[PDB]
């Protein structure tokens, strides 16, 4: 990500030469169930997290 | 004060103030365009 | 045949095409020197200042090796004239530096 | 040479500068020695 | 056993062969230096030294030094030369200048100016030294 | 890198043979044959082109 | 911009800056082997 | 003070450390220069307060993966305004939060305060009280942002062409320059000119695409659009290629 | 040329070393630095 | 012999828990304070990277 924040793929060239980090990132699906007594359950997935 | 982008080998004057950016492309690695100075080598 | 003189070697040499290999080990990348060089205000003693003249230790065996040979006077420079010269005022009386 | 009164420390020596100097790094900063930081602490809980 | 230079694992070379290219080599190497701001007291900057900018200087010479504080390709340079001029403010500024050993000789090959991981001004010479059997 | 100029161990010139090496080995000529064909009797000079690796034609594939 | 008289790097305990000497020895950073300060302790402490 | 030559500027040297006098060449000084030191070639609540506060601002710039200097920049500001303390009364996250606005604004990659909210749980309410507070505090002041600080994050996300990018680039700034689009805040300026550009080509994206991205409601992106769009094919490139002609671009 | 030897000025060097000094260190052999009676040291290459 | 796999993992493990450590940490103080909180906001990515 570059300073203005625009995503770029990073060739391994140019993690040699800036010294940058060759990461990939790592999202995770997470689901969001609340249960409040009230004999409801509230389900929410948040995706890609 | 020239820089040759590394992506698309555009040259273009860059001052002190000015981001490192290339003109075009955008792309980040400049290199100094070779010196002017004459450097002699014996061919030996 | 002797490239000096062309005589014939009398002994027939073993010749041929070997791979050899060039080993990084340069000898301009290990000479080093040093002479009254820099020295650490803090130790006062020899430090590498913009070169590699931070001087060779001169470690217990040289000095157990000097004191075989005897070299008093040479084991006294090199542990001291050549590395920390100092010289303080003390009292008689006391003993403690003045 | 030896007195077992002087085993209790009534005065603090102070070593020398040159024993824990204040080096000059990254420009003016006065970079003082680790003695020195502690003589700071040693003379204000002296005076208080 | 030609003359007993080769005596204890030591070897004789052909002079010349050496002098056509024989085990001839390029020995590279790459100076990485960076400017950051950490702390708004002291700024770190590429830019050749002036005297009149700089309380203190050195008698070594910084004309290698091109405008943006960095030497050009093409540049012999020795450990009496400065291969970057960076400067840091002082709360006159002071001079940080990276120098060569007086080991190092040979001539700058590349110059390359980047934001590195941390988005700082980088960069990264690499000074090419031909090592010729010896 | 690329053939050297001049044999190491003798001086002959073996820079100017290694395209025409190159065209008798296509020309199926044994690498004994192409290099009786270019004149390289010494071993020496022999060990120059029949030992040689061009990486000079795998550093042109880079762009500049 | 001065040493203060009685602190820390007190100039009498030695040379302050290279480019300098100390009032005590008349000696540079080099020459003066440096001089030793003291705290007296407003209670006595044990010396450990 | 030369032993020889008053008022003589002593020549530092390396080569021993010392200084040499530079009209007779005496050498003053033993080894004083410690030339490797000069060029290589439990817990105070305020410390430990500010201490959360840099583990708050390093968590936050790395949700939007901010770089390290914008947060050495931003930790700064913090210390500057946190030392002050004229917002001493301010929760610390909301004093970070404005600190990372701010170093994002004195750096040219402005952040809206609708990003800045999302990776914080300060409100852009509070951010902005604290933004306003902190100018004041610091004495200092922001560049004013403009449409195309935003273009590149925005068309980035939305994964749209270089050329869809530019367009929107000249779109924006030569809308504004025309001031088709007065008192707009220059997200819906520029969320509207993304929306032109990327409806005259094929990578087309919806209102509500744009306007989760850009963080623009899209009645203000439509209304901007609105107002934009009479002008379009003055507003588009003369080197622009049109997949869809500027002339049959959507009318609403 | 970098290492170097002490010699005490002798009627009978005298010359010789007068050469080396004026030799300096431009010239191998020639000489790194000047001690006087008084202790004080000259570098040559300062003011040859 | 543990290559580059299992000794990822073995890393990733012990840097997950601590996610999780770190999410229940947030979201336990928020619910304590009887609000709800926001996932998004719970995770701290530097963990991981
Ligand atoms: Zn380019
Ligand atoms: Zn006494
Ligand atoms: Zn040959
Ligand atoms: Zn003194
Ligand atoms: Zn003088």
């Amino acid at each position: 990500w570059e300073r203005d924040g625009a995503p770029s793929p990073m060739m391994p060239n140019e993690a040699r030469l800036r010294n940058l980090t060759y990461s990939a990132p790592l999202y995770v699906d997470i689901t969001k169930t609340v249960i409040k007594e009230g004999e409801e359950q509230l389900q929410t997935q948040h995706q890609k997290t | 004060m020239i820089y040759i982008c590394g992506e698309c080998h555009t040259e273009n004057e860059i001052k002190s103030r000015d981001p490192i950016r290339c003109r075009e492309c955008g792309y980040r690695i400049m290199y100094k365009k070779r010196t002017k100075r004459l450097v002699v080598f014996d061919a030996r | 045949y002797n490239g000096f003189t062309g005589r014939k070697i009398t002994s027939q040499i073993f010749i041929g095409p070997t791979y050899y290999q060039r080993l990084k080990h340069m000898v301009d990348d290990k000479i080093h020197s040093r002479a009254r060089g820099p020295i650490q205000i803090l130790n006062r003693q020899p430090m590498e200042g913009r070169s590699r003249d931070g001087g060779l230790r001169f470690g217990e065996m040289e000095r157990d090796c000097q004191i075989a040979h005897g070299a008093a006077q040479f084991l006294r420079e090199r542990l001291f004239e050549a590395s920390d010269p100092y010289q303080v005022h003390v009292c008689n009386l006391c003993g403690i530096m003045a | 040479y030896a007195r077992p009164e002087w085993m209790i420390v009534t005065v603090l020596p102070v070593p020398p500068l040159s024993v824990r100097p204040a080096v000059v790094m990254q420009g003016s900063a006065r970079n003082q020695d680790d003695l020195t930081h502690k003589l700071a602490d040693i003379v204000k809980i002296n005076n208080q | 056993s030609y003359t007993g230079y080769n005596q204890e694992d030591s070897v004789i070379m052909n002079r010349s062969a050496v002098d056509r290219g024989f085990f001839r080599s390029v020995f590279y190497r790459s100076y990485k230096e960076q400017e950051s701001k950490k702390g708004f007291d002291q700024e770190e900057v590429f830019e050749k030294p002036t005297r009149e900018t700089c309380q203190g200087m050195r008698h070594a010479i910084y004309d290698k030094l091109d405008d943006d504080g960095l030497i050009a390709p093409g540049v012999r340079v020795s450990g009496d030369d400065v291969i970057i001029g960076k400067t840091v403010t002082l709360p006159t500024k002071r001079d940080c200048s990276t120098f060569l050993r007086t080991s190092e000789t040979g001539i700058v090959d590349q110059v390359m100016v980047t934001l590195n991981q941390e988005g700082y001004k980088f960069c990264k010479i690499r000074v090419r030294s031909v090592r010729i059997p010896q | 890198m690329i053939i050297p100029v001049r044999c190491f161990t003798c001086g002959k010139i073996v820079g100017n043979k290694w395209e025409a090496y190159l065209g008798l080995l296509q020309a199926e000529y044994t690498e004994g044959d192409a290099l009786d064909a270019l004149g390289l009797k010494r071993y020496c000079c022999r060990r120059m082109l029949l030992a040689h690796v061009d990486l000079i034609e795998k550093l042109l594939n880079y762009a500049p | 911009g001065r040493p203060k008289l009685g602190g820390l790097m007190d100039p009498r305990q030695g040379v302050i800056e290279r480019t300098g000497r100390c009032q005590t020895c008349a000696g540079n950073m080099t020459e003066c082997p440096g001089h030793f300060g003291h705290i007296e302790l407003a209670k006595p402490v044990f010396h450990v | 003070t030369c032993p020889n030559h008053p008022d003589a500027i002593l020549v530092e040297d390396y080569r021993a450390g010392d200084m040499i006098c530079p009209e007779c060449g005496l050498v003053v000084g033993d080894r004083v220069i410690d030339v490797g030191s000069e060029w290589r070639t439990t817990m105070s609540s305020s410390d430990r307060a500010m201490m959360n506060a840099f583990k708050e601002i390093t968590t936050m710039a790395d949700r939007i993966n901010l770089p390290r200097n914008i947060v050495d920049r931003t930790n700064n500001l913090f210390k500057q305004v946190y030392e002050q303390k004229s917002l001493k009364g301010r929760a610390n996250d909301a004093i970070a939060s404005a600190c990372l606005y701010i170093a994002c604004r004195q750096e040219g990659v402005p952040r809206t305060f609708k990003e800045i909210c999302a990776v914080s749980r300060i409100s852009k309410k509070e951010i902005g009280r604290c933004f306003k507070l902190i100018l004041k505090a610091l004495e200092t002041s922001v560049d004013l942002i403009t449409t195309g600080d935003f273009m590149s994050r925005f068309c980035s996300n939305l994964c749209l062409p270089k050329q869809v990018q530019m367009a929107a680039t000249h779109i924006a700034r030569k809308a504004v320059e025309l001031d088709l689009v007065p008192g707009r805040s220059p997200i819906s300026v520029a969320a509207a000119a993304i929306y032109m550009a990327s409806q005259a080509s094929a990578e087309k994206r919806t209102q509500k695409e744009i306007g989760d991205i850009a963080g623009v409601a899209d009645v203000t992106i439509r209304q901007s659009y609105r107002l934009i769009y009479p002008r379009a094919p003055d507003l588009f490139p003369t080197d622009f290629k049109f997949d869809t002609p500027v002339d049959k671009l959507p009318q609403l | 040329a970098n290492m170097t030897f002490a010699e005490i000025v002798t009627p009978f060097n005298i010359d010789r070393l007068q050469e080396l000094v004026r030799r300096g260190n431009s010239q191998y052999p020639g000489a790194k630095y000047i001690i006087r009676d008084n202790g004080d040291r000259i570098d040559l290459r300062f003011h040859p | 012999l543990d290559l580059a796999g299992p000794l990822l993992a073995f890393l990733f493990r012990g840097m997950f828990k601590n996610l999780l450590k770190e999410v229940r940490i947030y979201a336990q103080k928020f619910i304590d304070r009887g609000k709800d909180f926001n996932l998004e906001l719970a995770i701290k990515t530097r963990i991981i990277s």
